[PDB]
């Protein structure tokens, strides 16, 4: 049974260190969710300071990468910085080498490459994370590609991540099929926010207060996370509608 | 640190089997269905693109891959150990070949460093073999027209037709019924579409089926005019409509 | 272009008597035609009843005798503190010598 | 840390045997057959493709029989992959003699070369053996004709005919029955053929099974001509030697 | 680099990957070597499982060293090329920076230093090889015959077999070989070491192999005839 | 099973069991904690005096780091030795290239990189230790905890080690009860009471208290150990409210 | 070192080589031998730096006694000048390359034909029926272009060489204190001990 | 048990086995003690011999004219790490002008032994060292396991039945403290502390070993009958 | 498996504990240390009669001050020889004298936990390294895989050691002349020797400062047993 520790594969053709860090990935209880509108590429997750004793300010999920490309992870914190770190790392050099910014899609394959190596060279654990990438490219428009422990990655419409991603995943799904487009219609990014929080909490069951919220947008050159107070006003707007 | 792990993952047992090849051409046998139909005048490649999820943009997701202007390649097994094994094969393409002898590959050579690369994860240290099938399509001036299959051992055999994956043996049987060494390359795109329904269980369109060919030269792909010997690429993607066009010539 | 070399004069002088030995040098330090200083040390006594002066550019020199009294230290160490014969002291100090072969200290040494 | 992990390739049993030498033998007994006959006026190479489709492109396909310069061919018997990461190095060792001596690579000299990397496998750097055994038909100016095998242990050995792969104890009590010193060429192609035909776990030997090679100084004065079978010359001398 | 310690102790202070190797040796033909007054012969079986055989080209089981010395073994023959190699490397350079030949017992020391090293280092197993190392020191008269094996250890014999049934013909041997008159010709010598082998052997046909060595780099390999006339000899004495 | 056996191991629930063995070690070390104040840090520590033998105030565990940076922690003493003589490394070479001394949350993600690679490999074991560490830097006070995963965070008050329960709902209280905040003074004070109650844990052997801080105000954001007279003054106030 | 000549004739190849060493201002030595046997039918004569001419002449005649030992096999002369030019071409691109030229005198067993190879520092190679190095060849080859054939007996040819010597001893400035000659031929290598 | 075969593995608890391993080595050893004043720091051993044909072997290692120690356990390890203190006592002469702190002299032994207990393919080290010297701060008595644990202290023992010893001095305190300039009174509390821990033997003159180091007085190591004055 | 350096409960090396069970199994070494000399003797333990037991080698010259004597896997020991032949003749080379007996034993000891995962295992051998130097006049030392070397007046080493040392126990004194610790070795390897002790199958040797370290001449040794077996015979 020593094809269940390292990455060699079982008699199904199975990688079950693989499969287990998948089961990593929901271990901090957090759910993410990205949309993109015309303009823009939004992502939201859930803030959970369970402790007093915290600093709440230093708690987060959600990255800078660059100056265009945000990452919001599923995954404990230090494989998440791990990530983090080498995905500025390469998108830095990237910049250096070919004269212009790296493309949230091109990183994403990047680093889907380097979990790939993961599953096929033992001295190497995979990382137990979900990143996903957002931004406004340059020439693809907003943008949402998304890695796992497998080396997998794709470009989505719309995706969630987390222990209730299905809950998401089907009313997102409900919300395209209706208006037979890949995206919010809207003009504004705030709207497109506003949007992102209302459909977490018609499909979590669940209100949420300016604490209990992360949120980081994509523009035309750049990506900034919200303030609790821009938050705030966000959830004011959707009480009063 | 350092890979410590300098001794084989990969060894025989006293049956003589390679156990970490058999589990690999395991996981192949799990993979989604493709195959490839040689004509007289070309090449044809197809799969189905499974798409993950509905909010999934599985145009951005490719299994049918350029490696050359007149080279193609398609997988059944793990996806990304193909994407990474596409990547290997365009570079060693350059590195291996084009900067000697400032031309691409002929298909059996690149096909021989591709199983090459397959073969050495499959016998170096600290490694699994690679758990992917590879169908390569393509053309050369000296050999014309050729379809290779590769398996994660690092064996390779040319075909005039075949199937891997999922309903490989449902489909060589299939094949063996239609394929005759006087097909044109639209008799054989219409034989891999017949083919690869049979496999395919929801939605059978244009958004779900990915096909390329290896055929005639493009010059309208080239990107450029003024250089008589430069044609353009033999290695064609078609759209979603070209797709569905020959879907009611079914 | 850099020259790792220097000149700080000195003269140096042994004698060896019937039972005794001396080792004298003067006490200037100079470059070119400056003083550096009018007591700069130049022999020194070394440990085991030896005494040791490596004259001509002084840094060489200082590094040197620092190396031997070093020498002399873990000859003690390793061979259950054995005093160190003349004899020895000598073919020790042309091994340190002979490793700068292609580099040399640039000294005239006499113990 | 990693020592857990470790099948340990190269270390012998308590009987003083090579575990995975042993094995993949085992391995190897299951590959399609390949013979080699040593005549006065040349020699044999057939092989017998493992089993076949009819939509595998035979005349551009080669699995059994490869060329390591103008005067030595190799028969393969085990992992084809394998093997062409050894065809190539010897390729390169023959051409780095002829580079250095200005002189074509004597046959043993090559077949030594190639069975001291396979040796190599078996005492050091803990990887698996490769899984395979040759079998070398060449000729040079010293000893002739001559066939060899090699296996995955390094070992080698002389032949005046031989077989590996599967089948061997059946195919080498036929040829030991049949052969004789001053046969010839022809005869001995006729010979190869026969074993085959009674050996094959096939229904029937026909061409599309088959890859053949012979080595002749039927290249006109004092000079070596090596020719490597199409499948319509299969097919012709299948029915010349009445087997189909 | 793989670095693993193959070869390490047991709890009863055996070194087993040693010892299995010498598994192997026991399980190689057997090989013999007598030295008489003025020369050393080597005498080799080979199984007789091969017939088709190519003996022209086949790999001998002696082999040359030098011009004055000769290693024949038993064991793992993939195994022995690389200690062969090794010390025909040596012998060269030996005389390249001594310019003198090896003696037969620095030769012998050599390779069993080799074999020593492959049991305490890193990622390597024991050769499975046992050999005889016999000639003339240059300029000497005196015959020489050494043997080696896996551990390591070696040590100089008036007669001496290794490999499979090595038991039996040393037996033959112990009561045959007289220490105060060796065999005092090559006939003498030659017939002693092929009934040694007839102990063991089956056939007296090309199952056994004999080579001489006498001094000053004179070496040959009897044919089957000029043994068969041996074998011939020693059965028509038998029969009394 | 047999996943707790090899370090960087997933578990079929995707834990990393050798981690979770280096928090047991860590659990059985002594206490110690860290407050944030107005405009700096507060570390302290409990130093079991297993012997009459030990030479008073002699054997120092809180360690500094660059000239602003303070580093306490709990569990095995040699591996929080190990990770601060990294951490030296990794401030002199921040400051070597880009002159300013290392931010704290900079300074954080040095030493949670360095912790994280020990859980990615077979052939390394994971830090047997819980460190609290901080100081100022241009953006105010800063006081962090990193765990042997790698896992960090920015606190209010930290604690860990064997009496880490009892110091964290002292700590809750002042969080409660200071919205507003905690001179740099007060912290100290605050501090030795914190461990005098902590020791209860601990109760077989006498301690030693030991203290330190980083005051923008009271050590120029320079991190200094509390000695003498104000070391006694915490010492007396702990002892009063222990009574 | 000066002054290496070699002719092949009919059955032979014969190798003419000075015998001082001279440091500087004094010959330190009239008896030198400049060459080494390769093999049983084969002789190299070298010359050219000081210490590089020896220890190269050594290491190519410890190499070829190697592969004659390992395959119980004499290299023609063609096969021994290939792996000899490979060596020199391969130095002369080193951090300190073989200051150091060759002549080649072997008698192929296999096509019973003398065989001669000059080669240079540099590798360059080739095959004649006579050759030197250094300036021994604008003194001499006037009269073998003259008096040579390709059917001469070896009595011949070293009576054409006594007469490349005469010349060498009128004409050059440097006393080379005579030749050591040697021939090489079906039954081997022999010094002729009188010249 | 599952969890003891190499250093790089915790037990279940949060413990390192062969590190305890390692410091069950020590446990074997013969006793040594370490004592000091405001002026002076001692050293006493007791020497082991294999039998009555042997030597007794050497227990102190001197490593610069203010600093020295004693070993209890593998004795090739204490070789190993009294060389790596010469050297580092040496470069901070050679570089620095200055005579390394006792101190840090503690915690470069701490690091080093360290890294051996956290990484695969190594192991600890199995001995025990009391180290005293004589520096800009007073004199120095300092105990270092193979965990990498260093502790100061005015007074220690270590080695098989070293709880005897430990216990004298930990009542003896207030007294030997203040034995300051007086090396023959410090040696002798040396000589009977030690003595607690004596059994079937007692202190003869090739068992006895003892150094000192202090004010004016070098690292200096008495053995044979030099000794013979405290026997 | 383990690692090839893992402590046991115990506080040792398994490893080395191991190899001193090969050394156990070792033909036997003897060696008396006297003011007028050292004694080094050994059982050469020839496995047929048709080995030439001349060419058995486990007395060894290190320098002409320093012999050694080895028991257990003797293969093992070339390379420790080889160190020590190299140590003596370098210290010469760089300080213009003898080197002293016990920095050479030290020399050789630090080769002895050289192994990992460098050696893959440690030395199979035990050695008894004579010799004399100025200082400390004539020494015996014993030199095992452990690093460990101890100093004796005498010393046996392995198969037949508990038994000989017991023997030397109540045989040495400090007045031994030389000639008396000649027969002492010869007595007490023909008490603990499977065959009959004779001048083909046991060898002697000694260091002197005079004449340095000498392996005796078969003639010479057949000479002491006869003597030996007369003074036995003779109460």
């Amino acid at each position: 049974g020593y094809d269940r520790h390292i990455t060699i594969f079982s008699p199904e053709g199975r990688l079950y260190q693989v499969e287990y860090a998948f089961k990593a990935t929901n271990q901090t209880n957090i759910n993410s969710l990205a949309v993109r509108g015309k303009d823009c590429t939004v992502v939201i997750s859930q803030k959970k300071v369970p402790d007093k004793l915290l600093d709440p300010t230093t708690v987060s999920y959600i990255f800078c990468i660059s100056r265009t490309i945000g990452m919001v992870v599923n995954g404990p914190i230090p494989d998440a910085r791990n990530a983090a770190l080498r995905a500025k790392a390469e998108a830095a050099e990237f910049r250096y080498k070919y004269g212009y910014d790296m493309p949230c899609d091109v990183l994403a394959k990047r680093m889907a490459n380097l979990s790939q190596i993961y599953t096929q060279r033992a001295y190497m654990r995979p990382l137990g994370v979900i990143l996903t990438f957002v931004s406004v490219d340059e020439e693809l428009g907003p943008s949402i590609y998304k890695t796992d422990p497998a080396g997998y990655y794709v470009g989505y419409k719309a995706t969630a991540t987390g222990p209730k991603q299905q809950e998401i995943t089907t009313n997102l799904e409900n919300h395209f099929k209706k208006s037979k487009i890949d995206h919010i219609n809207e003009e504004s990014w705030e709207k497109v926010v506003e949007f992102a929080i209302t459909h977490m909490i018609d499909a979590l069951g669940t209100e949420f207060s300016k604490n209990d919220l992360e949120v980081g947008v994509a523009t035309k050159d750049k990506f900034f996370t919200l303030s609790a107070e821009n938050i705030e006003e966000r959830l004011v707007a959707i009480a009063e509608q | 640190m350092t890979d410590r792990y300098s001794f084989s993952l990969t060894t025989f047992s006293p049956s003589g089997k390679l156990g970490q090849i058999d589990y690999a051409l395991t996981a192949v046998k799990q993979g989604v269905t493709s195959l490839g139909i040689k004509a007289t005048n070309g090449v044809v490649i197809a799969t189905e693109k499974k798409s993950s999820s509905p909010l999934a943009m599985s145009e951005t997701l490719s299994k049918v891959s350029l490696l050359t202007p007149d080279i193609g390649a398609v997988y059944s097994g793990m996806g990304p150990d193909y994407r990474v094994l596409v990547d290997k094969s365009r570079k060693v393409a350059h590195t291996s070949y084009k900067r000697i002898y400032g031309e691409y590959p002929p298909t059996k050579l690149l096909v021989s460093e591709v199983a090459k690369i397959m073969q050495e994860a499959t016998q170096s240290g600290g490694v699994r073999p690679f758990g992917v099938s590879l169908l390569i399509a393509g053309h050369d001036e000296f050999n014309g027209f050729s379809l290779y299959q590769v398996d994660p051992s690092g064996s390779y055999f040319p075909w005039k037709a075949t199937a891997i994956g999922k309903g490989s043996v449902a489909a060589k049987t299939f094949l063996e019924k239609r394929w005759n060494d006087e097909l044109e390359l639209e008799d054989a795109i219409h034989i891999a579409l017949l083919t690869l329904k049979e496999s395919v269980e929801g939605e059978f369109n244009g958004d779900t089926i990915e096909l390329a060919i290896i055929g005639d030269e493009n010059p309208d792909l080239l990107g450029y005019t003024g250089i008589p010997t430069d044609k353009g690429p033999r290695f064609r993607k078609l759209t979603s409509q070209e797709i569905n066009d020959r879907l009611e010539a079914l | 272009q850099f020259n790792p070399y220097g000149d700080n004069g000195g003269t140096i002088l042994g004698i060896a008597g019937e039972d005794f030995a001396v080792l004298a040098g003067d006490t200037r330090n100079i470059t070119d035609y400056s003083i550096n200083s009018r007591y700069e040390p130049k022999v020194f006594d070394c440990g085991d009843n030896i005494v040791m002066s490596a004259n001509g550019f002084a840094a060489d020199g200082d590094a040197l005798v620092k190396r031997f009294k070093n020498s002399v230290k873990w000859y003690h160490f390793d061979h259950n503190d054995k005093k160190l014969s003349i004899n020895s002291a000598a073919r020790n100090i042309q091994h340190l010598l002979y490793g700068k072969r292609f580099f040399p200290y640039y000294v005239h040494t006499i113990i | 840390g990693s020592r857990r992990y470790d099948s340990r390739t190269t270390i012998f049993s308590p009987e003083g045997r090579l575990y995975q030498v042993e094995y993949a033998l085992e391995s190897i007994s299951h590959a399609g057959t390949a013979i080699g006959i040593m005549a006065s006026d040349g020699i044999v190479l057939a092989a017998e493709r493992k089993v076949t489709s009819t939509l595998l492109e035979q005349d551009t396909s080669t699995e059994k029989l490869y060329k390591l310069n103008d005067k030595i061919a190799v028969a393969v018997a085990g992992l084809t992959a394998d093997a062409e990461i050894l065809i190539n190095t010897a390729r390169i060792h023959a051409q780095n003699y002829l580079k250095t001596y200005n002189e074509d690579i004597p046959v043993e000299i090559l077949v030594r070369r190639l069975s001291d990397i396979k040796q190599g496998y078996t005492q050091h750097g803990g990887l698996r053996p490769f899984g395979v055994s040759f079998i070398y038909a060449g000729y040079d100016d010293r000893y002739g004709y001559q066939l060899y095998t090699s296996n995955p242990s390094g070992n080698y050995t002389g032949w005046k005919a031989i077989s590996v792969g599967a089948n061997t104890s059946a195919a080498q009590t036929l040829l030991q029955m049949d052969y004789k010193d001053d046969m010839k060429v022809d005869d001995a192609i006729e010979l190869a053929l026969k074993t085959l035909s009674k050996t094959t776990d096939s229904s029937a030997l026909t061409y599309d099974r088959l890859e053949f090679a012979t080595i002749r100084k039927g290249a006109n004065d004092g000079e070596v001509y090596q020719k490597i079978f199409k499948p319509q010359e299969i097919k012709d001398i299948l029915v010349k030697t009445g087997i189909t | 680099g793989y670095d693993r310690a193959l070869s390490i102790f047991s709890p009863d202070g055996h070194i087993f990957q040693v010892e299995y190797a010498l598994e192997a040796v026991k399980r190689g033909t057997c090989a013999v070597g007598v030295k008489g007054k003025n020369c050393v012969v080597l005498g080799c079986e080979r199984r007789s499982t091969l017939k088709l055989q190519d003996t022209r080209i086949t790999p001998s089981k002696v082999s040359k060293i030098d011009s004055h010395v000769v290693l024949s073994f038993s064991g793992l023959n993939a195994d022995s090329r690389i200690l062969i190699e090794k010390a025909r490397v040596e012998a060269q350079s030996h005389r390249l920076t001594l310019e003198d030949p090896v003696t037969v017992e620095y030769l012998t020391r050599y390779v069993a230093g080799v074999q020593q090293r492959y049991t305490q280092s890193g990622g390597v197993r024991p050769f499975g090889v046992s050999t005889l190392i016999a000639g003339f020191d240059p300029r000497d008269d005196e015959p020489k015959l050494y043997q080696t094996e896996p551990s390591g250890i070696y040590s100089s014999w008036s007669a001496q077999t290794i490999g499979r049934n090595s038991k039996t013909v040393r037996e033959f041997l112990e009561k045959n070989y007289d220490r105060k008159e060796p065999p005092a010709t090559v006939e003498e010598c030659v017939k002693l070491t092929v009934r040694s082998l007839l102990e063991v052997v089956q056939t007296g046909a090309k199952n056994i192999e004999i080579t001489v060595v006498k001094p000053d780099s004179d070496i040959v390999a009897l044919s089957s005839e000029e043994i068969n006339q041996y074998v011939t000899q020693i059965e028509q004495e038998k029969q009394e | 099973t047999g996943y707790d056996l090899s370090n960087s191991v997933f578990s079929p629930d995707g834990r990393n069991f050798q981690v979770e063995y280096a928090v047991k070690a860590v659990e059985n070390g002594t206490t110690s904690i860290g407050i944030k104040c107005n405009d700096g840090v507060v570390f302290a520590v409990e130093k079991l005096i297993t012997s009459k033998l030990l030479v008073p105030q002699k054997n120092v565990k809180i360690q500094v780091v660059d000239r602003h940076i303070g580093c306490v922690y709990s569990g095995l003493i040699p591996d929080g030795r190990h990770l601060v003589n990294r951490g030296r490394e990794e401030a002199a070479s921040f400051k070597k290239l880009y002159k300013t001394p290392i931010p704290i949350p900079a300074f954080a993600d040095r030493l949670g990189q360095y912790v994280q690679a020990h859980t990615l490999y077979n052939s390394v074991r994971p830090f047997g230790v819980s460190t609290i560490f901080g100081g100022v830097d241009k953006n105010g006070a800063h006081l962090y905890m990193l765990e042997p995963s790698g896992s960090y965070w920015g606190y209010k008050g930290a604690a860990t080690g064997k009496g880490r329960q009892s110091a964290k709902a002292e700590l809750e209280k002042l969080v409660d009860h200071h919205p507003e905040g905690l001179s740099a003074r007060e912290a100290v004070k605050q501090a030795a009471k914190i461990i005098y109650l902590a020791h209860e844990d601990n109760k077989e052997k006498d301690f030693e208290l030991e203290i330190s801080w980083c005051s923008l105000s009271e050590t120029n954001g320079l991190h200094k150990f509390v000695k003498g007279d104000l070391l006694q003054e915490a010492i007396d106030f702990a002892q009063k409210e222990i009574n | 070192m000066d002054i290496i000549l070699g002719i092949r004739v009919q059955d032979s190849v014969i190798l003419a080589s000075s015998k001082a060493v001279t440091r500087g201002i004094s010959v330190l030595k009239d008896s030198d031998d400049k060459t080494r046997q390769l093999s049983p039918h084969t002789l190299m004569s070298f010359a050219g730096e000081a210490g590089d001419t020896v220890q190269f002449a050594e290491y190519i005649q410890a190499n070829i006694q190697l592969y004659s030992i390992r395959e119980d096999y004499e290299l023609s002369p063609q096969a021994v000048s290939s792996f000899v030019r490979q060596e020199l071409a391969k130095s002369i691109r080193s951090r300190r390359p073989y200051q150091v030229n060759v002549l080649i005198g072997g008698y192929d067993k296999k096509k019973n034909k003398p065989e001669l190879y000059q080669i240079d520092y540099l590798g360059t190679k080739v095959e004649l029926p006579y050759g030197a190095h250094g300036y021994s060849g604008f003194y001499t080859f006037s009269l073998l272009d003259h008096h040579y054939r390709p059917d001469m007996t070896t009595e011949e040819g070293l009576d054409l060489l006594k007469l490349c010597v005469q010349e060498l001893e009128k004409r050059m400035p440097m006393d080379f204190k005579g030749v050591i000659v040697k021939i090489v031929d079906k039954d081997g290598i022999r010094q002729v001990d009188d010249f | 048990n599952n969890y003891d075969g190499d250093t790089v593995t915790f037990s279940p608890t949060g413990r390192l086995f062969q590190v305890e391993y390692a410091l069950e080595a020590i446990k074997q050893g013969s006793v040594t003690v370490g004592l000091r004043s405001n002026t002076h720091a001692v050293l006493v051993a007791l020497k082991r011999n294999a039998d009555e044909l042997s030597s007794y072997q050497k227990k102190i290692i001197k490593c610069d004219e203010h600093m020295g120690l004693s070993l209890a356990g593998l004795a090739p390890d204490a070789r190993v790490l009294s060389n790596y203190l010469r050297q580092q006592c040496n470069y901070s002469s050679l570089v620095f002008n200055r005579k390394l702190a006792v101190e840090r002299a503690g915690h470069l032994l701490c690091d080093k032994a360290q890294k051996n207990t956290q990484s695969y393919g190594g192991r600890p080290y199995g001995v025990g060292l009391l180290i005293i010297g004589y520096d800009k701060s007073g004199a120095h008595l300092l105990e270092f396991q193979p965990s990498g644990n260093v502790t100061e202290l005015y007074g220690t023992a270590i080695g098989a039945r070293s709880q005897g010893a430990k216990t004298y001095l930990e009542r003896t305190l207030d007294t030997f403290i203040k034995i300051d300039g007086n090396p023959d009174e410090l040696i002798k509390a040396g000589v009977e502390a030690i003595s607690q821990s004596l059994r079937d033997e007692s202190l003869t003159v090739d068992n006895l070993s003892i150094a000192i180091v202090g004010k004016d007085t070098p690292f200096t190591i008495y053995d044979g009958e030099a000794v013979a004055k405290y026997i | 498996d383990r690692g090839v350096s893992t402590f046991s409960p115990e506080g040792r090396l398994f490893q080395v504990e191991y190899s001193l069970e090969a050394i156990k199994l070792g033909s036997t070494a003897i060696g008396i240390a006297t003011k007028e000399g050292v004694v080094l003797g050994v059982e050469k333990r020839a496995t047929s009669p048709l080995l030439e037991s001349d060419s058995i080698e486990k007395i060894v010259e290190i320098d002409r001050h320093i012999g050694c004597a080895m028991s257990g896997l003797t293969a093992d020991a070339r390379s420790m020889i080889e160190h020590a032949r190299t140590a003596a003749v370098t210290h010469n080379l760089y300080y213009d004298e003898d080197i002293n007996v016990e920095s050479l034993t030290q020399s050789v000891c630090d080769l002895a936990l050289r192994f990992g995962e460098l050696m893959s295992r440690p030395f199979g051998v035990a050695l008894l390294i004579a010799g004399h130097d100025a200082d400390d006049g004539y020494q015996l030392f014993h030199a095992e895989p452990s690093g460990t070397f101890y100093r004796y007046n005498a010393k046996a080493i392995g198969s037949g050691s508990e038994g000989a040392q017991a023997e030397l126990l109540n045989e040495w004194h400090s007045s031994l002349t030389l000639k008396e610790a000649e027969l002492l070795v010869l007595k007490i390897l023909k008490q603990v020797m499977e065959e009959k002790l004779d001048e083909n199958n046991a060898q002697l040797s000694c260091i002197t400062k005079q004449d340095g370290f000498k392996i005796y001449d078969n003639e010479k040794t057949a000479e002491l047993i006869k003597e030996l077996k007369e003074k036995e015979a003779a109460e």
